């Protein structure tokens, strides 16, 4: 669910507004136009596609490195 | 199991009855006192296996 | 009171145009500031 | 000398309990607090004033079916945290932390299911595991090691039931299903040698697996005192106490009157009954007895929901004493009693998962 | 007949592949 | 606390995916071999050499094993394997006995750090070990019985080093020639070409410094006999011609990745093409003509990646080996292969294969002649797994 965050005029004929999303995933937040707004208060995606790094943010159990404490090299 | 109900497909499912899912690693883990199971963070000698 | 912004892209891209801006801000509608943006 | 009831509870699985165990490791003043094991769960409870009795914590087993046996109340040397050791139909044996609320320790090598676990009252690391394998086993619960088994070409032939420590923790009796009754020694030599060889081992040291020790002889036996089955026995002092089916309690001494208790040969072939002691409806086995710390006073469960109440004092067991406190709610059965380390109060569970109190007011 | 039985049986393998699903899908 | 509850829930999981991975194999190689040894090892070498013998099914094999016990006596091992060389024949397979075996065992003193067999001599390997040194040994002057009592002929041990290193290169063109690379953020090169007096010392001809990190690795050229790069954890990859008689500024330097630099191979059959690997969970690639580019980058390993092998029999093939307990086998030619949604849901073109075998990090690989297509691969679960991919995927 996104919220709206920052209201940035353009000096032309255009207001970029920032979002923000509730989860608060790996996505990052993003500058809207007001005529692209009521139309992105929430987002579905499918998981293959989400940001492969934050991903993991979700669950420790996403993954993990079973030494945990490397000792040799 | 495979039914083939006219409708298209039907599937009545059932439990698996063995299922022999146990540990496989070091068989001896199994019975280390616990907080030492799973180590995993020293190498460890034991009886050589093959298998094809 | 808290607020922030990122300067760039993953690609480098700016993302801060030169312009007139209202942004709000939390503590620790309602409070809120007002501001202008330049490239010099 | 007056117990009453001022509080009774039951569980909700309803299935009978066997446990009653308070933590005689109490620093003067601390709360009391006890625990009970039941079908297969554990319960912490305290005892407070006004006959209030507080739940603390329970866990359970669900991973197999079990019908927990015992318990006993033990610390650390090393940290002094309370520690609760308990074991049941499946013969295995687990060590809780309750401070962390977790098991530690888990012990496996019986064959069958156990049926009682006490500690020597000076080494807090020596457990005792008496089985239905006629083997009674005794574990370094510090260095994981077992120590010695007691049982073999001369044990007892039909499932050990109960043991007991002496006073000062160097002799012990055992009897089991056979009628039969033997002495083992832990003051011998070879015994403590073990012993300290145990408290010194390291597996990574070497490759040699530790070596026990194997008993097939018991200091002395005999068979003649019942004729039916015995399942608790207690030290007292240097006598003897000993319950069956026959519904009478028994005092004895082995060999004569004059017959020291250092002295006895092996083949003893005379023991020295003193007196009896009577009560009624005990027609069932495993119900046992328990004393207080003092050693001053008899405790009993019973069948029909009764209570049989000695003194361990001057009193003449021809005429000791006879003492039956009653309430009218439960007369299924009566396991096992406990006193805390004080005389103070009672407990005592009846056979369909229900609790029972009673304070004294001396 | 205490359903439960059938609910607590085939509640046990549902969850793991069901964790699975997701893992595997990252 | 929390991370322990949270690896005894990873390790149940993490077996619950091998038992699945194991009952689905059979519709996925053509080969699968795994074997237990007592003691773990941290090496991995094909010899080149291949014998068969006739009126049977199967091929003969002789591999290079390294040994990192926990206390006791180390050793240098190199056993026997019966790969099937047939397509007909399949109580297994052949023999009912044994197919893997023991041969060579040779007493050592520390672990082995690396192992690879000389290219003019196979008789002829070397060794690093937990020492400041270098260890060369040749086995037929050896008994396989090893030495009761322990520690034995060294066999011309080198020095110039002062702390330990991974670093491992002899010269292909050039015998003798022989690179190192150790925590002394330098790199230290022996000619063992004509050591007479060989007395258990020699002392690296030249010692080139010019990374300020502890290097990771370096590698000949395939092609010059004076060409050759270097790996630090500077993530500064610097090329070093040598003949040009500076150790301390070389030809040429960058950085490579972002993370740490760890592996290092040049591609056989071109001159130019250079396959980096790094910590960053990345691939990249280089050429010799120009280098102000990374050329591309695979992106699917979720850990660091501690080896790159180009493919023998096959110019367009690589494989990346790191501690995800995975490993991944790329193609170059389908780089940017539009694909359905479904193919892509399952992964990027490009990326070929994926190997599911071990259950630890995977500590090593290794190609091997004499066989199109097989990789053995050694964890640190005392596991040795021997496979070949199913045939449909290429072609
Ligand atoms: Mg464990």
């Amino acid at each position: 669910h996104s919220t709206v965050i920052a209201k940035r005029k353009e000096d032309s004929g255009k207001i970029k507004l920032l979002l923000h999303w509730m989860p608060e995933d790996i996505l990052p937040d993003v500058w809207v136009n007001e005529s692209e707004r009521h139309q992105l208060k929430t987002k579905v995606v499918h998981l293959s596609k989400l940001p492969k790094d934050t991903a993991l943010l979700l669950d420790p159990n996403i993954y993990r490195t079973m030494p945990q404490k490397r000792l040799k090299r | 199991n495979y039914v083939y109900h006219p409708k298209g497909a039907r599937i009545d499912v059932s439990i698996n009855e063995c299922y022999d899912g146990s540990y496989a690693g070091n068989p001896q883990d199994i019975h280390r006192q616990p907080g030492f199971a799973f180590s995993r963070n020293g190498p460890v000698k034991r009886t050589p296996i093959t298998h094809i | 009171f808290v607020a922030q912004m990122t300067v760039f892209d993953k690609n480098r891209r700016l993302q801060l145009l030169d312009g007139e801006y209202e942004v709000a801000m939390q503590e620790m509608q309602g409070p809120t500031l007002q501001f202008t943006l330049r490239w010099t | 000398y007056s117990f009453k009831c001022v509080n009774s509870l039951k569980e909700d699985h309803n299935q009978p309990l066997f446990g009653v165990q308070f933590n005689w490791h109490s620093k003067e003043g601390d709360p009391l607090v006890f625990a009970t094991v039941g079908s297969n769960r554990v319960t912490l409870y305290e005892c407070h004033s006004q006959g209030e009795i507080r739940l603390l914590q329970s866990y359970v087993d669900a991973d197999a079916d079990e019908n927990f046996y015992t318990c006993a109340w033990t610390y650390d040397s090393n940290t002094s945290h309370p520690l609760l050791a308990v074991a049941g139909s499946r013969g295995i044996i687990r060590i809780i932390n309750p401070i962390t609320m977790q098991c530690i320790k888990h012990y496996v090598g019986h064959g069958n299911a156990i049926n009682e676990l006490k500690f020597h009252p000076r080494d807090p690391n020596l457990l005792l595991s008496v089985s239905k394998d006629h083997a009674l086993r005794l574990w370094n619960i510090q260095t994981d090691t077992l120590v010695a088994i007691f049982g073999g070409v001369e044990g007892h032939r039909d499932e050990v039931l109960s043991a007991d420590y002496d006073l000062l923790g160097e002799k012990i009796m055992s009897c089991g299903m056979d009628h039969s009754l033997k002495l083992w020694r832990i003051n011998s030599k070879r015994m403590m040698n073990a012993i300290k060889e145990s408290y010194d081992y390291n597996p990574n040291k070497t490759n040699r697996p530790f070596i026990s020790q194997k008993i097939h002889f018991p200091d002395f036996s005999t068979r003649d005192i019942h004729r039916n089955y015995v399942d608790c026995v207690r030290w007292l002092g240097d006598l003897i106490l000993s319950k069956s089916c026959e519904n009478a309690i028994v005092c004895w001494k082995p060999g004569k009157m004059e017959d020291d208790i250092d002295k006895i040969k092996p083949s003893e072939s005379n023991v020295t009954i003193l007196g009896r002691f009577d009560y009624s409806q005990c027609d069932i086995w495993y119900m046992r007895f328990s004393m207080d710390f003092w050693q001053k006073m008899l405790a009993l469960g019973n069948q029909v929901g009764k209570l049989y109440v000695w003194d361990l004092e001057v009193e003449d067991p021809h005429k000791a004493k006879c003492t039956t406190l009653t309430h009218h709610k439960c007369g299924a059965a009566i396991r096992q009693t406990s006193f805390s380390r004080d005389s103070s109060i009672l407990i005592a569970v009846c056979d369909d998962a229900s609790i029972w109190r009673w304070d004294r007011l001396r | 007949a205490d359903h439960e039985l059938f609910l607590q049986a085939f509640e046990k393998p549902t969850q793991i592949y069901r964790f699975l699903r997701t893992r595997n899908l990252i | 606390k929390e991370a322990a509850f949270d690896d005894a829930v990873e390790e149940r999981v993490i077996n619950e995916e091998y038992k699945i991975w194991k009952k689905n194999t059979p519709f996925l190689y053509d080969l699968v071999m795994t074997h237990a040894l007592e003691w773990p090892s941290l090496t991995a070498q094909w010899l080149p050499d291949v014998t068969r013998p006739e009126g049977k099914d199967f091929s003969i094999h002789r591999l290079v094993l390294g040994t990192h016990t926990s206390d006791e006596q180390n050793h240098l091992v190199i056993a026997s394997v019966q790969l099937p060389n047939d397509d007909a024949q399949f109580g297994g397979f052949g023999s009912v006995s044994g197919k893997i075996e023991i041969e060579i065992k040779i007493n050592h003193e520390g672990e082995v750090n690396r192992a690879r067999y000389m290219p003019q001599n196979p008789c002829i390997i070397a060794t690093k070990t937990p020492s400041s040194d270098v260890l060369v040994f040749d086995y037929t002057k050896h008994p396989s019985k090893p030495d009761p009592s322990g520690e034995c002929n060294p066999d011309l041990r080198l020095r110039g080093h002062q702390k330990e290193g991974y670093g491992l290169s002899w010269n292909p063109n050039l015998s003798g020639h022989l690179l190192s690379a150790s925590d002394d953020h330098t790199i230290c090169l022996w000619d063992i070409s004509a050591v007479p007096k060989e007395g258990k010392v020699v002392d690296a001809k030249t010692i080139f410094t010019g990374h300020t990190a502890v290097v990771e690795d370096v590698s000949w050229h395939l092609l010059h006999e004076s060409l050759f790069g270097s790996v630090a954890d500077d993530q500064k990859l610097m090329i070093w011609d040598t003949r040009s008689n500076n150790t301390s500024k070389p030809s040429h330097s960058v950085d490579a990745h972002t993370a740490e630099v760890n592996c290092l191979s040049f591609n056989p059959y071109s001159e130019f093409i250079l396959a980096t690997g790094s910590a960053d969970k990345t691939v990249a690639l280089w050429d010799l003509r120009n280098l102000k580019l990374k050329l591309h980058s695979f992106e699917s390993h979720k850990d660091e990646i501690f080896q790159v092998q180009w493919s023998p029999h096959n110019e367009t093939i690589l494989a990346s080996s790191g501690t995800d307990r995975r490993l991944n086998v790329w193609d170059l030619s389908k780089i940017g292969e539009e694909q359905s949604p479904e193919d892509a849901e399952d992964g990027p073109p490009e990326l070929l294969f994926i190997h599911g075998g071990h259950t630890a990090k995977i500590s090593d690989f290794s190609w091997n002649p004499n066989e199109p297509w097989v990789i053995c691969s050694v964890s640190e679960d005392n596991i040795m797994q021997v496979w070949q991919m199913a045939e449909n995927i290429y072609n």
